[PDB]
């Protein structure tokens, strides 16, 4: 690593097929209860407008 | 008459008002007094009709 010109820093990486260890943390996904959809039919529709 | 009869609608009506916040340096009283009038009606029908 420190072979060339200005020396560099070493790091190693495990290939994808194997870690096999790293720290595996269970992650509970949470979002607020009650997601609801409304259909607001336009008041005062026209032929040249929508409101 | 030519007209009889007629049909009237309304759509959602907005209302327009104007909030003016004031300058930090000048302070505005904690309690304050406004002049307010209050109007009432009294009707009394009479007979007979005049023509």
């Amino acid at each position: 690593m420190s072979n060339s010109a200005i020396p560099l820093n070493v790091v190693a990486v495990q290939e994808p097929r194997l870690e096999l260890n790293n720290e595996r943390t269970w992650v509970v996904v949470k979002g607020g209860q009650q997601v609801t959809y409304y259909p607001f039919p336009s008041t005062s529709f026209s032929s040249n407008q929508f409101n | 008459s030519t007209i009889g009869s007629m049909n009237i609608s309304f759509q959602q009506p907005s209302m327009y008002l104007g909030f003016v916040t004031p300058r930090l340096n000048i302070p505005i009283p904690p309690r304050i007094t406004y002049p307010y009038f209050k109007l009432s009606r009294y009707t009394t029908q009479f007979q007979n009709t005049l023509a």
